[PDB]
Parts: C-alpha cells; structure tokens; sequence
C-alpha cells in the first residue's frame, strides 16, 4: 500500500494575481564557480603561457 | 474544580498516605467528567505511478 513522493517540480508558476509569475526551481538550475585561485594561480605562474592558457 | 463533601480520618488501609478514596456516587454523579478531540487527516498525492 505505501510509496514515497516522485516528480521534479523545476519550474513554478503560481498563479501570481492573474497570469502566473513563474519561476524555475532556483537550486535545480546549474551553475559552475570559477576557479579564481586558478585564475589567479595562471598569470603569475612561470609559465605565464601555461597559466595563461 | 468544584466542590465534593470529603472526611478526613484514617481507614482500613486505604487510606497509607497518598490515596484519594472516593465513594460510587460521583462516578453516578459524573463530577468531573472528561471530553477530548484528537485531530486526523488524510492525502491524495496525484503520483508518478
């Protein structure tokens, strides 16, 4: 008789005062850091080639 | 609370320290009785399956 809940909710509009204000799901949404200790680990490398590549 | 006619006097072992020895009339008399509501639910998760 028993299950646990299954569906992604992604994006989310919720009826916002007519015409739905809607929204994805933020934390589903990717999103990459940048390395800035590598990108301040490349220009001052000695190979400023490699670093700067 | 509400007043019940009540003695005080040791009795037949009843009565060591610490008993409260009421006779059958209240529990004719329904002083004090209780009633209590527990809250329930139910869902219906629109599913996968």
């Amino acid at each position: 008789t028993s299950e646990p809940e299954y569906v992604i909710p992604d994006v989310l509009v919720r009826k916002v005062s007519g015409r739905w204000t809607v929204e994805l799901n933020a934390d589903s949404i990717p999103r990459l850091k940048i390395n800035q200790q590598y990108a301040a680990m490349g220009n001052s490398a000695r190979n400023d080639a490699d670093g700067q590549f | 609370g509400q007043n019940m006619r009540v003695a005080f006097m040791p009795w037949n072992g009843y009565n060591f320290e610490d008993s409260i020895l009421v006779s059958e009339r209240v529990v004719q008399e329904d002083r004090f009785t209780t009633i209590h509501i527990q809250e329930l639910a139910c869902v219906s998760r629109d599913t996968k399956l």
